């Protein structure tokens, strides 16, 4: 019974600050990293923060670097994001995710249900998608693709591209990690493949639950592409 | 390195935790309680308050790990190497027997792994020994005993008989008679372990 | 009569030996004259897994040929990564006297046991993120001496009370028990087909069970002293053993008799563990002489010596892919030799 | 009495006796055959190239 | 007679030759020996707490042994100073740092040995890399405090008759400051270390022999081999230093003291030679640990 | 600032021998002037003594001690 319950949303006046909180239960919090991925109401996912296990290292996206901080209270199993001097672009719904990194491990297994955050009006790796929407029908086959600025194959042989499925009105889940491996609970219909810099995900034998938006992410260095929505 | 730097950080945390567990565990002291069957070992642990019954007690800031290895029936040669590097054997002998205890002792102190480990030989249940020597002569158990049936010399004879099985003068056998008394067994065990750790500390610094 | 069956028991023993000797028309030692030896195998320490502080008793390679599991007196069953040297898990044990460790062929499960008479099976892929006890396999009376996974659901165990057992992990009951040994069963080697497994014991006798029924099929008695180590030949038709005899011998499941004895006058230290190379041409044995000798399984001559341990080489094992050979030691330093 | 388990041991001896035996020459021949067939598939018996080796 | 050689000349004669050969043998045992002790304690050890002390003592003695070429050059060039004034203000401070680091490290080693015997149950609460490194850092800092008069007052001097430029010390040239620094240096470098060696090792011996099974009779040999060598090798140096500092810059007493200083420093360095040999010889297991360190 | 003193003291020479005698007179800590003058020109008896004593009285009462750099 894994839970990632987040709280602290609402309305924030521009230039204000707010402490986004993530409350974890049902698993060993201290052994996991944390990210505070966010999604604008009319855009794709965007990475925000990353606190390592035991707070050894921390990273931020350039848009919040210095402007916001992340902290993890391991005895209370709670992760905090201290967003400061918020701007109009910060109106987004935020996700708290898990990550355990070791040989054979799967980053980004579980995503919290998230909280909406609103404010009133007033050298890098990029992943691009070749489509924004694709029609689909039950029992048919579909194929999604992505591209990146450079190859994701590291020297050790891994290829750090991910796939996430977001059904409408729901928080996303992991489907494929390292471009070839199925996440736990993902039915065998989904199967990713690729080489070099162009990577694809197949959803053969599409069931009705496969409808949603599919996001692809690079993880070679410290991000989600635009994503495409499959329509039934 | 790729994001596997996170895996390397996790590995560094695991190594730190192993070091911390090694430091925390070494602050205790390990004592093997090998002895004859029904020799009152349960009594000497209860007074201090299916396989290895790793009972423990702490006395004067020192934590004793007291492994009673007699719970499982097997040849000692196949599992006694796991108790190498134990600080001291808490060997106990009941006086109601008996030569099986002598054979076990002669096997223990001359064993290859325990050539440098002290032995706290407990003579247990001395009161019934006094009752027996009052009722029966000791010659029924030791034919070669020439002394009378009085308490002191008989006890000294059997203690010396146990002690004589040593074949390495660098060891020592801290024989003691408890007579079912309280809090003295813990005291002699503590004194023995203090002597042993002082000797080990000297050996580390090169004063030995 | 009681005496008559005892007399016929000996009468059975000699005539099987006569039949056993009848098939011995030749030996491998003269047949190997037609092939070349492998020369000096100069394996070198490609790594050192210095995480253990106390006497890493036993180790096992994963099916990936990438991970180890190591058990030690320290009470920590840490599992290693063979290239990055990382400690990807550190499972804390219920009892620190572990001589058994096993890595499931799927990689999900790790099991260890020892002087506690209980086999603890650990689930590594828990959704909670940490390795935890799956089930504790109570039911033996002696110390456990080896564990092997047939699959994720059933584990075969060798114990000190002279009985191997086969459990199902679904409920933890001793679904099948084995019997027919006098001494303590010390080592256990599942066959590649997983339909048979040989075990060695303290009575110098090694025998091959079928896993489907508790019936032993053949017995081998080449050695003089307790069988410390046993390992199936890669092809599955043969197996070798190691003992306090300070020598290893190779047996055949179908010829039912000893084929080789790997001995030299200069070695007097008993064997602690054994395992074959991928092709079976090469046999690696870890002596109590603080080093591992490499033996050509066909020429029976010493192919070389692997050293680098300051104490007993208590465990040894070649990867499933044949990539390398790792040797845990009482020095606590897990070497990775290639 | 112990006669029952002793007769069980005798029965085990008979079952071992009924086992078929192969000429040792053929079993050894199988052994060498496996070894020479798979000698090209291990990096211990045959020196591995440094580039293909995953520990160097 | 009618030669450029005047009525007197000063070659490399005089038992300065003895000082020279002593420095040579100490340098030989410093390049070897002492250099191996620091290595085996660091790379193959220092996960054991007891190796920290002898690591620091060996490294301090090794850094003292790196000063042997400079002392050799000063002896053979009749105290000519080829280096700069900043060198005269720095390098002697560092060499005194190495000397007194060795001495207070011996004292702290002895204090730890005492604590290992008189408080074992407290030792299995205290012991760890933390306390050992804290104590060794305190010893090094005390060496720095002892040498900071050399880091302060040393300046270069020049005479112009030959080019024999030399390095010296400015004790205000008209007032007593030499007495205070000399007496404090003598105390905190030879007396307090000697007391902390002698009393601590005597109590170690008394407690070791009192209880059974600890009377190894090797503790006496090692304690004597340390303390007697320490005394016989530092007393000529330190008593000469204090007498020279208190005595006026004239009189035959100062004449023979300036004559004897070289041999006095040679005796002071005999202790630097002796500190690692006792560990490498008396330390059991640390004979095969050296071969297996590679 | 003592070079001019020894130079002006030596300048009164009348021959090379007294000049070099004064030059070597003002040299050495291990021997006093009385010990050094015993080893040596009729004018050397006076010149060596006066040059050595002048230089010596110059170097005392000055910030200088010939401390060996091992101390």
């Amino acid at each position: 019974d894994v839970q990632l319950v987040e709280s602290g949303g609402g309305l924030v006046q521009p230039g204000g600050s707010r402490k986004l909180s993530c409350s974890a239960s049902g698993f060993a919090f201290s052994s996991f990293g944390m990210h505070w991925v966010r999604q604008a109401p009319e855009k794709g996912l965007e990475w925000v923060a990353y606190i390592s296990s035991g707070s050894g290292t921390i990273y931020y996206a350039d848009t919040v670097k210095g402007r916001f901080t992340i902290s993890r209270d391991d005895p209370k199993n709670t992760l905090f994001l201290q967003m400061t001097s918020l701007r109009s672009e910060d109106t987004a719904m935020y996700y708290c995710v898990r990550s355990i990194y070791y040989y054979g491990s799967s980053p980004f297994d579980f995503w919290g249900q998230g909280t909406t955050l609103t404010v009133s009006s007033g050298s890098d790796i990029v992943m691009t998608q070749a489509t924004s929407s694709v029609p689909v029908t039950p029992g048919e086959s579909v194929s999604i693709s992505c591209r990146s600025s450079k190859s994701l194959l590291h020297s050790n042989g891994n290829t750090y591209l991910y796939w996430f499925l977001q059904r409408p009105g729901q928080s996303p889940q992991l489907l494929i990690y390292r471009m070839s491996n199925l996440a736990s609970g993902v039915p065998d219909r989904f199967s990713g493949s690729g080489s070099g810099t162009a990577f694809t995900l197949t959803i053969s034998r599409l069931e009705a639950e496969d409808v949603g938006v599919y996001y692809c992410m690079q993880h070679l260095e410290y991000t989600f592409g635009a994503g495409t929505k499959l329509e039934l | 390195s790729a994001e596997e730097r996170a895996a390397l950080e996790r590995s560094k945390a695991i190594e730190k935790n192993l070091k911390e567990d090694g430091i925390s565990a070494a602050k205790d002291v390990k004592l093997l309680l090998l002895g004859a069957d029904n020799s009152g070992k349960s009594t000497i642990v209860k007074q201090m308050k299916t396989g290895i019954v790793e009972t423990h007690f702490t006395f004067k800031n020192l934590h004793f790990r007291l492994f009673d290895v007699g719970g499982q029936r097997s040849e000692r040669k196949k599992w006694i190497h796991c108790f190498e590097d134990v600080t001291a054997i808490i060997f106990c002998v009941d006086l109601s027997d008996m030569h099986e205890s002598l054979m076990l002792f002669d096997s223990i102190c001359n064993n290859k792994f325990f050539i440098d480990t002290s032995i706290i030989l407990f003579l247990n249940k001395k009161d019934l020994f006094g009752e027996k020597i009052k009722k029966s002569p000791l010659t029924i158990c030791f034919p070669e005993y020439t002394g009378p049936n009085t308490y002191e010399d008989a006890a000294a004879y059997i203690q010396a008989q146990f002690e004589s099985k040593n074949r390495s003068p660098n060891k020592e056998i801290y024989c003691h008679m408890t007579c079912a008394t309280d809090t003295n067994n813990a005291q002699v065990i503590f004194d023995a372990v203090t002597d042993i750790i002082i000797a080990n500390n000297l050996r580390g610094c090169g004063l030995y | 009569e009681l005496d008559q069956l005892r007399q016929e028991a000996e009468q059975l023993k000699n005539q099987i030996r006569d039949a056993r000797k009848a098939c011995a028309d030749a030996t491998l030692s003269q047949i190997t004259n037609n092939i070349d030896p492998v020369g000096r195998i100069q394996m070198r320490t490609r790594r050192t897994l210095r995480g253990h502080l106390a006497k890493i008793y036993a180790m096992h390679w994963g099916t990936d040929s990438r991970l180890l599991v190591s058990a030690s007196q320290d009470g920590k069953l840490i599992i290693w990564d063979s290239y990055t040297t990382n400690k990807v898990h550190a499972i804390p044990l219920r009892s620190s006297w572990v001589m058994t460790c096993a890595y499931a062929p799927s990689g999900n499960y790790v099991a260890c046991g020892g002087l506690d008479n209980i086999c603890s099976i650990y689930n590594l892929k828990t959704r909670e993120g940490n390795v935890r006890v799956s089930r504790e396999l109570a039911g033996h009376t002696g110390y456990l001496s080896c564990c092997r996974f047939l699959d994720d659901n059933q584990i075969v165990t060798s114990s000190g009370d002279t009985t191997c057992a086969l459990w199902d992990i679904e409920t933890g009951q001793q679904t099948t028990t084995f019997t027919g040994h006098t001494g303590d069963v010390m080592s256990l080697s599942l066959a590649p087909d997983t339909r048979l497994f040989v075990s060695g014991a303290c009575d110098a006798s090694a025998k091959l069970w079928d896993v489907r029924e508790g019936m032993c099929r053949q017995t081998f008695t080449g050695h003089e002293s307790d069988i410390n180590a046993i390992c199936f030949f890669p092809n599955g038709n043969a197996f070798a053993t190691g003992s306090d005899d300070a020598t290893c011998r190779l047996f055949d499941l179908r010829a039912d008799q000893e084929l080789m004895t790997y001995s030299h006058d200069n070695i007097i230290c008993g064997i602690t563990s054994v395992s074959f190379s991928k092709s079976g041409r090469l046999l690696l044995a870890g002596y109590d002489d603080f080093n591992c000798n490499v033996w050509d399984a066909l020429k029976a001559d010493r192919a070389g010596v692997l050293a680098g341990h300051d104490n007993r080489v208590s465990c040894l094992g070649v990867t499933d892919d044949g990539m390398a050979v790792a040797t845990g030691s009482w020095d606590s330093f897990l070497k990775i030799w290639n | 009495a112990s006669i029952a388990q002793a007769r069980k041991l005798v029965e085990q001896l008979k079952m071992e006796a009924n086992i078929d035996r192969i000429k040792v020459s053929k079993a050894a021949a199988d052994l060498m055959a496996y070894c020479e067939a798979h000698a090209k598939e291990d990096p211990l018996l045959t020196p591995v190239p440094a580039s293909e080796n995953p520990f160097r | 007679l009618n030669t450029p050689v005047d009525k007197t000349s000063n070659t490399l004669r005089v038992p300065d030759i003895l000082a020279l050969v002593i420095f040579a043998v100490v340098f030989l045992v410093g390049v070897l020996g002492n250099a191996l002790v620091v290595w085996v304690t660091a790379f193959e050890a220092k996960r054991t707490i007891n190796a920290i002390w002898f690591l620091n003592l060996a490294v301090a003695d090794f850094l003292s042994c790196l000063a042997l070429p400079i002392l050799f050059t000063s002896i053979v060039q009749h105290h000519h100073w080829p280096f700069g004034g900043a060198a005269c203000s720095i390098l002697p401070s560092l060499i005194l740092l190495n000397m007194y680091a060795s001495i207070l490290l011996l004292a702290t080693i002895s204090a730890d040995r005492f604590l290992l015997v008189f408080k074992p149950i407290w030792c299995q609460n205290f012991r760890g890399a933390g306390l050992a490194w804290i104590a060794c850092a305190v010893a090094w800092g005390l060496a720095l405090l002892l040498t900071i008069p050399s880091f302060l007052y040393r300046v270069v001097r020049e005479e112009y008759f030959p080019p024999k430029v030399l390095c010296g010390v400015d004790y205000s040239h008209d007032k007593r400051r030499e007495r205070a620094v000399a007496i404090v240096r003598l105390v905190l470098g030879f007396l307090w270390p000697l007391l902390t060696l002698t009393i601590c090792y005597t109590f170690i011996l008394l407690r070791t022999w009192s209880r059974r099974a600890t009377r190894s009779t090797k503790t006496l040999k090692v304690v004597v081999a340390v303390v007697a060598s320490f005394f016989i090798f530092w007393l000529p140096y330190q008593v000469t230093g204090i007498m020279m500092s208190f005595l006026e810059p004239s009189s035959p007493t100062f004449l023979l003291l300036k004559k004897l200083d070289s041999l006095c420093v040679s005796f002071a360095y005999i202790n630097c030679c002796i500190n690692p040999i006792i560990y490498v010889v008396a330390g059991q297991g640390f004979q095969g640990r050296l071969r297996k360190s590679l | 600032l003592l070079r001019q003193k020894i130079e002006e003291q030596a300048a009164k020479y009348k021959h090379s021998v007294p000049k070099k005698c004064c030059y070597d007179g003002a040299r050495n800590f291990y021997e006093t002037c009385e010990e050094r003058v015993a080893r040596v020109g009729p004018l050397c008896i006076r010149a060596f003594n006066e040059c050595c004593t002048i230089a010596n009285k110059i170097r005392k009462e000055s910030p200088h001690k010939p401390v060996q750099l091992g101390r």
